[PDB]
Order: structure tokens, then C-alpha cells, then sequence
């Protein structure tokens, strides 16, 4: 329907994002490992840092599972639709940002062991928008489906 | 922004040159090494490093002259040459591109070279797509025009040369070794310009246009100082003037480059640049290598870009001179007169 | 159907804005971290500006769910849409123009440490568009909400 | 109706404009200032002629919100339409002319002191537009709310 | 409905073309202005030029605004778009030549100021297809409201 | 109606190829006259070139203005679009040829002075393009006109 | 009515052709000018050959506008479309060649100027590609007349 | 009807073919003749190749012409415009092959004429690809005709 | 029906995904295996990571076969066609990150053998996606699905 | 009607394969035969099976002319269709290969004349997907006849 | 009819993936034959990867035209479609990644013949794609089995 759209929303975006995240911090990390090999450990939090969206993301799909149908109201699709896409392009665009920042910052790291913590403030602050989709697209879409009074 | 594309290509060319700058002769060495005068301090802080595997091979305390040009030669071939090849993509074309404007000087001299007669078989380094045991021979046999346009042709991909020739046909090139250079150079950096703009949606570019841009106008100010008493013939491009965002204008530069004597310029232009205007020809040479050395690393920062893979083979060239100048004193055990005055790389 | 829209383009757009922000400046941040190692401090001061931004467009997208029904209007359809296009495209915007200006503006930080505060009056032209946009969304909803009648 | 979306097309255009003008300026300001610390207070007031234009938008677009109908058909919606798209190009139209000549204008700052009052001059000129939207929209208002009628 | 496109068409790209013409001359005129502050007059005359386009657009804009309703007749409808789209895209031809030429024309003020009056020439050519499209305009008008709106 | 679209196109086109042309060859004059600095008098004709088409277009336009009516025809209808499109496009081309033309003959001039007739004489065999475009509308728009209802 | 689109199309069609071929063409010849003065009279001819094309497109439409009246039926429209296509399209293909043939053989006038009639010889085979399309048309034209279905 | 169209789709892909074809070899024939201004009668011929590729265009589009239905049926048309396909495209893509091939031939015959016959060869090898398609138009178009109004 | 499309997608994109991460991590260990061929038991666990998910691809592909209607209505389509989207797109998204990292990882262990595991970990944060989307579309398939007209 | 756009579908794809084939192999060819002059016997091969897939596409052309009706069903139109397809688009990425593989094999050629039978060997690889084509078009060729209407 | 469309699918993508393959791996062959004409052998195992997945297509295919009736439902259509497009677009992916790693590795092979094992191994990784997709189309034709799907 709707709501199974809500679903693909959702899953997509949010892999989609973290994906790149990941990769980007990966690759950048992939270059500090063999320089000093003591980094590691530090390198860890920006790469990951990505991945605990995509976890989030994950769950409201699984939600939406949960609350679909085979054929349901119009009324309870359209807001199940608004709700998957909040969540799923906020880990989108999160996933994203984090990554970029993150690569160049693992050089960082590099030449300043001291200054990991640094480089993870910029990341965080990235989060906020990706963590307040979560919350409000999970509530959004357990109260959605009720089948009309959404 | 850059790491927003997806590819193949330039996984491939990005990794490479990071997997050669891990073992590359860092800014803390540099700075070991003037320090240095001792004949086997010198050999160990090298046999660490990429060109470490050529010193290894023979064992000298002292090192001459060909022991130097020799390790370096052997360096270019593995870290240049090869990489093309495994590259694929608008990322190996970049790559080629950067390797024939090199080889455009130095062909051209060797063609030039034709016409005063001089000796030839091996020649000194620069990077340079192919060796001199591939290209640049079949393009030195030929020093009519005509053949050069037919030899270029024959090279898939195309060389710049090809543009050169068409040039040099309709006389805006000249003759004389220092206006053709300056030409050359001219069009080299027109070059690096129309990449970038095609180049930057997918990786932008930053450090790699700051970088760009104060190359360029150290490069005209040093050409312009070069023809600064020595005669300047005013109407050629011998003040090697090129576009600019607005960094060096080419009234200011045109000053500098007659005969008249304009140290002033360089002076105003400094606000934050190393060259700030001497007395001294050699303090002036001092100050362009920090600067130019300056802002590659920078590039470093950024990676998945197309500004890093530039950034780094300009410092390459940088780095193998260093060696050169550094290792030769201690040999003889004498201290620098350039390095040891430079501190910032 | 038109509820679905409004929330769409406030959720996706603000949140793109915001995570663009981010990541540019984080860019400058990371380059900078290697000339001066101390200046963090004065540098994330811009980059949690740009963060509100995306909260404003998730609170304008949960009232305008409130505001559908199923009987449908286009009259009441047509100003749940306009209302999160305004948000959405002012968020986007703020957020594009901050980034662009922050990642100078690092480099700004590593030469010029003492008129930092010069960096910022740039910046906080930017917001003044969020607020646009979110006074208008707020209003905009007070008239939406009738449950889609004409 | 179309009144809402008069809005909603106001705040895209505008926001976008003063942007654009504000990053533009802003890359072309910070390097400058590394240069040379005291043309911050010149270079400044190019990137806060961008910055009003949001503001004139934000005085029509409040008007349409309270004279908004409970009913409203072809008559209003359009009317107001038109209001909203006059503010709509002006700030767009201008707010991209303003951050182009800024840009170029700190080169004219830096060089020369005393021809700061010459950039001006130019930047003056984008300025004519945006007025002319402003006035052009409040026109358009004042006929626009009659409410209902086709 | 078209008669709301008819105003609508006229104020949009009238001002696109004066907005471009004054940035693109801008740029030019800022690099001049400091290699000569005696210059400062002559450098003034291509900009100010596009400002003068606009304000025959307005006029047609405000004439059309009186003639404007959804409850007038087809041929009040009809009549105001060809008026607008007439005045509006001869307007934008007439700010894109002015202010190539107005650039390039900056080069020959400073070197030759004798044949700075051979740029002014070339402008005047270009300020014909806003006249072209203006008469044109106010025929219309007139056809929906006698007297050129009387 | 139909009527409406033939008055515009004419207007619309015409006046951008003449601004094309205008622009282009603009460039080249002044280039030229810090080159040499007494071929003004040469320079002048090759802009003014491009412009002169507008005031066959005028005609038909006129004619086209006073045609509408309330309602028009299919058939009838589109003679007037038709008739619109062959002076416009016409222009259009004629207009294009001229001014990379126009650029280019001003460098000719520049180095020769003696070949200034020779450039002249390219530009008018591009104009006959024009020409004939003019014509074929005349015969189309003639027999579509019969003034209020066609 | 949908003949008079066939009309429009290929006075366009052909007349932008013959312009393509033009622009390119001025470009060669005013650089092959400066370079040798006394080719000029040779040069001459090849660009004034581009424009005989847009000769055979005026008789098509000419005779097709006579035969038109004010309604026509479908069918009778849409033979006429195709017909005008058919020359339209041949014609600016056939300015594409004629004027890069054009531009390079002035320039191997000045370096060798043996052969410049075997270059004007290569831009006479590109006309029988103008011919064949022409020829049709008027085939077409005649059968399609009759109006008010065949 | 969309038979019209066939004669059209013909007479202008093959058209296109052709332009391309001597367009590139055009090129290389210029560069060719200040290297040799003698071989000239040789180099004239891969032109005639691409031109004969047109001259079966035209049989088609006659043949289209005089099996032209009534008023023509969906299915009727349909058979028509394949056919004017089969044999443009056919003949663009031999076309396109004839002027690359045809390029580096003709410096093939300025260095070595003696070996400027193996070049003939390949260059016939490009014309099959026209005549296969130049067959298969043949017989769409006699099906057509056969039952009127197939 | 609407089901088996589905599962097509889904096994295609997820192939797609999982092929490009196979190239990528393939070509960065050809050049390191003729540079050092201690490596290939090591490199061998990188290249295989991508296609792992492709083997969940095709679990849940057979299933939905089984499951399949012989008619369906468009809502329950949706959500059949919308499962195999879930899977594919986190494939296709995960794949491409692993790829990547994969090729940038072989020099990590080509320097430092230890910390392979290191390079490892980075690429699990991509399975995450792969099982989740996996588990997600078999529950959205389950429901809709109730066989022999869903 | 699908099964005549079946025809064009076939002749103009596999023309378009070799056409970049013959083209691509021929600038090599050129290149090679004026620097050796006994590699010209070798040369002729690689081009000449380029020419022969076109000869298998000719031949589903013809066969599906024939099973053309008259009114036939669209479910009869669909088989005709999807058999010409099949051979087109097999004969075009067959001779991608082809010319590419070809032209690399000239330089191969070259410097070694007796590996003449290797570079055969790969080019005889290509000819599998035009037997997989040809084959499948056949079969559908065949069943599709049901002779006019149905 | 629409199983037709299927055996159509199949026989593009995978024609497509296969030229991928043998355009890239052919070109490093020919580098490599210049060297050594003794490491034939080994060059052709790289190249033939690419070929033996259109094989397995080719069996998928014929199935499907054998199964072909003129009675066939809507829900036989969509099996037998769903299945040549997993072998399709299997084949797509699969092929393209094959001519990656295969190009790179002939040149692995070139530097160091010992190791032609090693590419083998690596390729054989990419093959496994191409199974998976091929895998469920022939289990969906076979299964479905409605009188041997008609």
C-alpha cells in the first residue's frame, strides 16, 4: 500500500547512508593503521560512530512490518509513508555527513593522537538529526496504525 | 565534498599512492638529516624509506654523485610508471596527463638539444609516462614539425605535443631555449586549469586549489626574476602571464619580468607567502621550496580526491631534489647551504 | 495525500541542509587540527548552529499528520503541503550557506585567532531564514487543522 | 488554497537567494581577512544586504497568514499567489547578483581603502529589485483578500 | 488563472536580467576601480544601465495587477499574458547583452577614454528590446482596460 | 487565445537572438579598440545589425494585438502560433550566425583595416535568413486575422 | 492547422542551418584574413554557399501557405507536418557539414592555396543532402492538398 | 499520418549519417592537402561513399508517398514509419563509420598512396550495414501497400 | 504475478551490489598478489565478504515462489514487489561499501599482516544492513501472501 | 504495427555494433599500414566478422516481414517484436567487442605477426552471443506467424 | 507473449555484461602478446569467463520459447518474464565485474606467469553472481509448470 512503501523508505535510505559513511571513514583509517598502528583503537569510534544510525534505522523498518496489512485505509498508509521517509533520509543525510568529516579526521588522528576526541565531537553533533528522526518516526508509526485516528 | 561517487578507478590509484607515502621520508626527517654529519646516520634514516631499497643494494657511507641519480631514476619507475598501467578511468588519464606535461619540457629540450647538437642515451630524471626507452627517442629523431604531428598521432592516448607542434608551425613559440620554455610552462599550468574545472563535482577541490593557484604565481614570479636583468624582449610572453582568480595580476607580474628592476611586488603579494621580497638571489630560493613544499601536506588531509594524487607527485619532485642536496654535503662532510637554512617542508 | 507531502519535503530538505553544514566545516576543523592543535574550542561553536534546524522540521511535520484525514479538500490539502516546503527549502538553504562559509571560515581560525568573532556575524545570517520558515509553518498549521473540509 | 502556496513559494526563492549571497561573499571575505584583519567592518556590509531581503519576505508572508480564508476559491488564491511569488524573485534574483559583485568587491576593499563607498554604489543597484518585489506584493495583498468567489 | 500568470510573467523576468546584468558588470567595474579611483565616474555607466530595464517592467506589472481577477472573462485572461511574457523575456535579452558588454567594455574606459563612448554605443543598441517588447505591452493593457488601464 | 501564444513567441525569440548577437559582437569592438584606436566608425555597424529585425516583428505583432478575441478556433488557432514561430525561430537563427560572426570579423578588422568592407558582407548573408522568415508568417497571419473572434 | 506547424518548422529548421554553417565558417575566414589579406575574394564564396538551402525551404512553405484556407481537416494537416519535417531536419544536418568543411579548409588555404577548389568541391556534396528532402516535400504537398479530407 | 513521419525519419537520420561522414573526413582531407597537393583525386572518393547512402534513402520515402492510405489506419502507418527507421538508422550508423574510418585514411594516403587501396576496402565494409536496412525498408513498405490500408 | 517481479528485483540488485564489491576488492588484490603472493590466503576473505548476502538473496526469492497468487490486486503487489526492494537496495548499498573498503584494505594488510582483523571489522558493519533488509522482506511477503489469489 | 518496429529493431542495432566495430579497428588499421606494409592480409580479418552479424540480423528482419498481418492481435504484435530485439542489441554488444579487442590487436600485430592465430582466437568469443540471439529469434519468428488478422 | 519479452530480456543485459568483459580483457592480451607469445594459454582463461555466462542464459531461453502457447494467462506471462530478467541482469553484473579483475589480472599474468592460478581463483568469485541469478530463473520456469508453462 502506503505503508509498504514506509517500509522500502525506510530500509533503503538508511543503508544507503550508513553505507557511505562507513566506507569513507573506512578507507581514511585504512591509510592511519599502518602508520602508527597504536591509533587503531581511536580510528574504531569515527567509522562505527556511523553504524549505530543504521541499527536505529533498522528497527522502525521492522516496526512497520509489525503494523502492515495486506490492505489498509488511506489515512493510516499516508502518515506510515511520512513517518519511514523521516527517519530513513535524516540516517540518509547523518550517515553522510559523518563519513566525509570523518576520512579527513582519521588523518587527523594521525599527525595528533591526542586531539581522537576532537574530530568525534564534530561527528556527534551530525547525530542529533538522525537520532531525533529515529525517536519521532517510531512513535509516529506505532500510533499510525490503529486504521483510521492516526 | 568527496567520497560522495562510488568508484572503481580511483579506489585503485588512491590506495597505491597511500600505500608509497607510509614508508615516504616524513617533515621530521628532513629536518634529522640536515642536522646531520654523520656518514652512517645518513644511511640508516634512508634504508627505512622507499628509496631505502636502492641504498641497501650497495653499501657506501659517502655517497658520489651517480649513486644518487641512480637510486632516484629507480624510485620514478616503480612509484610513476607502473601505476598508470593498473589505473584505469578519467583517474589514469589524469595520471598521464601529469606525467607528458613533465616529459613536454624535457623532450623539447631534447629536440632542441637536436638542432645545437648534443649528446644523448640516458637522460636525467622526471616523471616521465615512459621511460626514455619508449617515447621520447621517436619524438627527438624528428625535428620537423610535419613528423611531429604523425609521431604524436601514433601514441594512443594523445600527448599535449600535438598542440605544442601546431603552435610552433604559426611562430608564437619562437626560438631560444628560455622564451620556449616559458611557453611551454604556460601551457603546462593551462592545463592543470581545464582539468580542474571539469574535474571538481564529485571530488571538489580545496586544498588542491589553494595549491593550484600558489604554484602559479610563484612560478611567473620566478620566471619573471629570471629575466629580470638578463634582457627581456616586452612584447613575448617571457612574464609568463595566464589566467588567475585575481591571487597574481598580470600588470604586477609584467613589472617584475623587464628590466627595470621591481622588487617591490613581491612584498605587497606576501601578506601570509614565504618570498617576501630580497636582496638576496639566494634567500629568494630558499623561501619558493617552503612554500611550494607547504600546502601538499595539507592535501593529505583530504582523501578519495583527485587533489590528493596531484598534490602528492608535486612533492615527489620536491622530495627527490632534497635528497640530492642534503646527501651530497654529508658525503663530503660539509652542511647544507639551501636545507639547512629551510626548516618548514 | 497532500498531508504526506508536507511531510516529506520538511523532513528530507532540513535535514539534508543541516548534515551538509556539518560536514563542510568539519572539513575545515580536520585540515586545521595539524597547523594549530588548540584551537577546537572557538571552532565548535559554529558547528552546533547549524543542528536546530532539523528539530523545527520534524515538530512542523508531527502537527501536520494532525491535520489529514480521508474526506479530503484541496483547499485544506494545499496548505499542509505549503507549509512544509517553507521549512523544508528555508532549512536547505540556511544550512548550505553555513557550511560553505564555515569551511573558509576554519582557515579564517588558524591565521586570525582574535577576530574569530567576525567569522560568525557571516553565519548568523544564515539562521535568520530558519525563523522565516518556522514562523510561517507554525501559523500555517493554526489554519490547517480543520480535518480536511473546504 | 493557492494563498498558502503564495506562501510556501516565498519562502523557497528567498531563502535560496540569500544563500547563495552569503557563501558566495563569505569565501571571498574570509580569505581576505587572512591577508589583512581590518577590512572585517568593510567587508561585512555587502553579505548584510543579503541578509534584509529574507526579512522584507517575512513581513508579506506573516500578512497572508492572518488574512488566510476559512473558505477559498480561485479569487483569493491566485491573488495571493502572485504576492508570494513578486517577494519570491526579488530576494532570489537579487540575493544572487549581491553575493557576485561581493565577492569581487573585497578584492576592490583590500587594494584600496577608500573605494569601500564605491562597492557600495554597485551593490545598490541589485537592491532596486528586491524593492520592487516588496511593493509589487503588498499591491497584489490588499486586492488579494476578499475570500471565496470564483 | 491567466490572468495571474499574465502579472506574474512580466515581474519575473524583467528582473532575472537587470539582477544578472548588474552582478556580471560588477565584477568587472571592482577590478578596474582600484588600478584607477580616478576612473570612478566613467566605471559607473554600464551597471546602472540593467536598473533602468526593471522599472519599465514594473510599470507594465502594476498596469496588468488592476486588470487582474479569476472572476473577469477569458479575454481580460488571455490579454495579460501576452503582455506580460512580451515585456518580460525582451527585458531579460536586454540585461544579458548590457552586461556582457558592460564587463568587457570596462578594458576600454581605462586604457582609451576617448573610445569609452564606443561601449556606451553598443549598450544603446541592446536597451531597443525593451522598448519592442514594452509598446507591445501597453497596447494590451489598453485593449483590457481603455487608455493603457485609464 | 490562440492569438496570445503568436503575439509572445514573435516577441520572445526575436528579441533573444538580436540580444545574442548584440553581445557577442560587442566583446570583439571593445577588444578592438584598445587594440586600435580609430576604428570606431567600422566597429559601430556589426552590433546594430542584430536588432534591426525586431521592427519587421513589430508589424506582425501589432496586427496579432488587436486579432484576439473572447475565443478562437482549433484550426484557426493555430495559423496564429504558426506564424508566431517563423519570425521568432527565424531571428533566432539570423541572430545567432551574426554575432560569433560579428566577434570574429572585429579581429579582422583590428589587424587589417583594408578587409573591413569583406566583414560587413559575412554578417548581411546571414541577415537574408531573417528575411524569408518574416515573409512566411506575413502570408500565414494574413488570412488568420478577421480581429474579435478568429 | 497542423499544416501551418509544417510551414513553421521548415522555415526554422533550414534557416538555423544555414546559420550553423555561418558561424562556424565567419570564425575560419576572419582568422585566414589576418593571416594572408589576399585570399579574401576565394574565401568569400564557400560561406555565401551555406544559404542556397535556406532557398528551397521558402518555396515549400510558400506554396503550402496558398493552399492552407482557415480549417482543414486532420489527415490532410499531419501529411503536411511530415512534409515540412522531412527538409527542416536534412537542412540543419546539412549546415552542420558544410560549415566544419568550411572552417578547416581556410585555414589549409593559408599554409597551401593549390586546392582551395577542392575544398569548396567537398562542401558541394553535403547540398544533394538538402536536395532529396526538398524533392519529397513538394511530392507530399501536392497529393495532401485538397483540405477537408483526401 | 505517421507515414508522413516515415519519409521524414529517413531522408533525416540519413541525412545526419552523412553530415558526419563528411564533416570528419572534410577535416583530414584540409590537413591532407598541404602535406600533399597532389593526391586530391584519390581523397575525393571516401567522401561519395557516405553519399550514396542517401540516393536509397530517397527510394523509400517515394515509395511511402504513393502507398499512402485514405485517411490511413494506426496499424496502416505504423508499417510506413518502421520502414522510414530500418533505413535512416541503418544508413547513420554506416554513415557515422565512413567519415571516422574515412579521416584516418586520408592521412593513410598522403603518407603511403600504395597502400591507401587497402583502405578502400574497409571502407566499402562500412556500407553493408545501409544495405540491410536499405532491403528490409523495401519490404515493410510493399506490405502496406497490399490489402489498402493494411 | 506481482510477487514474482519482486523476487526478481530483489536478487538482481543484491547480485548487482555484491558483483561491483567483488570487481573493486579483485583488482586491488591482482596488484598486490604480483608485488607479494604471501598474501592471497588473506586477501581471499575480503573479495568473498560481498557476496555472502547475495546467498540470503536467494533463501527468500524461493520462498515468495512458493507463496505465490495467480491474480493480485495493486495494494497487496505493493507490498510482494516492495519486499524484493528491501533486500536489493541493502545489498546493493552494503556491496558497494565493501568493495571499496575491500581494495583500500589490501595495502593495510600488505604493510601490517596483524591487523587484518582490523580491516575485517570495518566490513561487518555493512552485514548489518544485509541481514536486517533479508529478515524485513520476509516478514512484508508473509502477510501479503496467503496463496492462490493474494 | 510492433512486429514492422520488430524489423527496424534488429538491422539498425547490429548496424550500429559493427559501425563502431568497423570504425574503431580502421583508425588502427590506418596507423599500422603506414608504418608496416605486409600486415594488411592480417588486418582484413578482424574487420570482416564485424560485417556478418549484420548478414543473421538481415535474416529476422525478413522472417518477421513475413509473419506481419493485418490487424493481428497486439499478444501476436509482442513475439514478433521481442525476437528483433534479441538480435539487434546481441549483434551491437557483439561488436563492441570486436573493434575494441581488434584495435589493440593491431598494435599486437605489429610487433608480433605469428601470434596472428591468438588474436583470432579471442575475437571468435564475441560470435557466442550473436548464436544465442540468432537461435531464440528463429524459434519466435516462426510460432508468431498466424498469417492476417487474429 | 510476454514470455517473448522475457527471452528478449535475457539475451540484452547479458549480451551487454559479456562485450563488457571481453572489450577489457582482450586489450590487456594484446599487451601481453607483444612480450611473450608462450603465455597464450594463459591468456585465454582470463577472456573466456565472460562468455560461459550467456550460456547459461541461452539454455534459460529456449526453455522459455518451447513453453510458449497462444493460450497462455496473465500470471504464465509474469513467470517466465521474472525469470529472463534474473538471468538478464545476473548476467549484467557478473559479466562487468569478470572484465575488471580478468583485464588486471592478464597484466598480473604479464609480470609474473607463475601466478596465472592466482586470477583464476579471483574471478571465480565474480562468477558466483552470475549462478545465484541463473539458479532462480530456471527453478521459477520449471516449477511452475501448468502443462509445461503454457
Amino acid at each position: 500500500f502506503f505503508g509498504a512503501i514506509g517500509c522500502a523508505s525506510a530500509i533503503i535510505f538508511t543503508s544507503l547512508g550508513a553505507a557511505y559513511g562507513t566506507a569513507k571513514s573506512g578507507v581514511g583509517i585504512c591509510a592511519t593503521c599502518v602508520l602508527r598502528p597504536d591509533l587503531l583503537f581511536k580510528n574504531i569510534v569515527p567509522v562505527i560512530m556511523a553504524g549505530i544510525i543504521a541499527i536505529y534505522g533498522l528497527v522502525v523498518s521492522v516496526l512497520v512490518c509489525y503494523s502492515l496489512g495486506q490492505k489498509q485505509a488511506l489515512y493510516t498508509g499516508f502518515i506510515q509513508l511520512g513517518a519511514g521517509l523521516s527517519v530513513g533520509l535524516s540516517g540518509l543525510a547523518a550517515g553522510f555527513a559523518i563519513g566525509i568529516v570523518g576520512d579527513a579526521g582519521v588523518r587527523g588522528s594521525s599527525q595528533q593522537p591526542r586531539l581522537f576526541v576532537g574530530m568525534i565531537l564534530i561527528l556527534i553533533f551530525a547525530e542529533v538529526l538522525g537520532l531525533y528522526g529515529l525517536i519521532v518516526a517510531l512513535l509516529l508509526n506505532s500510533r499510525a496504525t490503529q486504521d483510521v485516528v492516526c | 565534498m568527496e567520497g560522495v561517487y562510488f568508484n572503481i578507478d580511483n579506489g585503485f590509484i588512491e590506495g597505491v599512492v597511500r600505500g608509497y607515502r607510509n614508508g615516504l621520508l616524513s617533515n621530521n626527517q628532513y629536518i634529522n638529516l640536515t642536522q646531520c654529519d654523520t656518514l652512517e646516520d645518513l644511511k640508516l634514516q634512508l634504508s627505512s624509506t622507499d628509496y631505502g631499497n636502492f641504498l641497501s643494494s650497495v653499501s657506501s657511507e659517502s655517497l658520489t654523485t651517480s649513486l644518487i641519480q641512480e637510486y632516484a631514476s629507480s624510485k620514478l619507475y616503480h612509484e610513476f610508471n607502473y601505476i598508470r598501467d593498473q589505473s584505469s578511468g578519467s583517474t589514469r588519464k589524469f595520471m598521464d596527463y601529469i606525467t607528458y606535461g613533465y616529459m613536454i619540457d624535457n623532450v623539447a629540450l631534447m629536440i632542441t638539444g637536436t638542432i645545437h647538437d648534443r649528446d644523448k642515451g640516458e637522460i636525467l630524471q622526471r616523471c616521465h609516462p615512459l621511460g626514455w626507452f619508449d617515447t621520447l627517442p621517436t619524438l627527438s629523431v624528428a625535428t620537423d614539425l610535419e613528423s611531429l604531428y604523425e609521431t604524436v598521432l601514433v601514441d594512443t592516448p594523445l600527448a599535449p605535443y600535438f598542440k605544442n607542434c601546431f603552435d610552433t608551425a604559426e611562430e608564437l613559440d619562437d626560438m631560444n631555449i628560455e622564451i620556449i620554455r616559458n611557453k611551454l610552462y604556460k601551457a603546462y599550468l593551462e592545463d592543470f586549469y581545464n582539468f580542474v574545472t571539469e574535474e571538481i563535482p564529485e571530488p571538489a577541490k580545496e586544498c588542491m586549489q589553494t595549491l593550484l593557484g600558489f604554484e602559479a604565481d610563484r612560478r611567473s614570479i620566478n620566471i619573471a626574476l629570471n629575466s629580470l636583468q638578463s634582457s627581456d624582449i616586452d612584447p613575448d610572453l617571457k612574464s609568463d602571464l595566464l589566467p588567475n582568480i585575481g591571487k597574481l595580476y598580470p600588470l604586477a607580474t609584467f613589472h617584475l619580468a623587464q628590466a627595470q628592476d621591481f622588487e617591490g611586488v613581491r612584498a605587497a603579494l606576501a601578506n601570509v607567502y614565504e618570498y617576501r621580497g630580497f636582496l638576496e638571489t639566494g634567500n629568494l630560493e630558499d623561501h619558493f621550496y617552503q612554500l611550494e613544499m607547504e600546502l601538499c601536506r595539507d592535501a593529505f588531509t583530504q582523501q578519495f580526491a583527485i587533489s590528493t594524487v596531484w598534490a602528492w607527485m608535486k612533492s615527489k619532485e620536491q622530495e627527490v631534489r632534497n635528497i640530492t642536496w642534503i646527501a651530497e654535503c654529508i658525503a663530503q662532510n660539509q652542511r647544507e647551504r639551501i636545507n639547512n637554512y629551510i626548516s618548514v617542508y
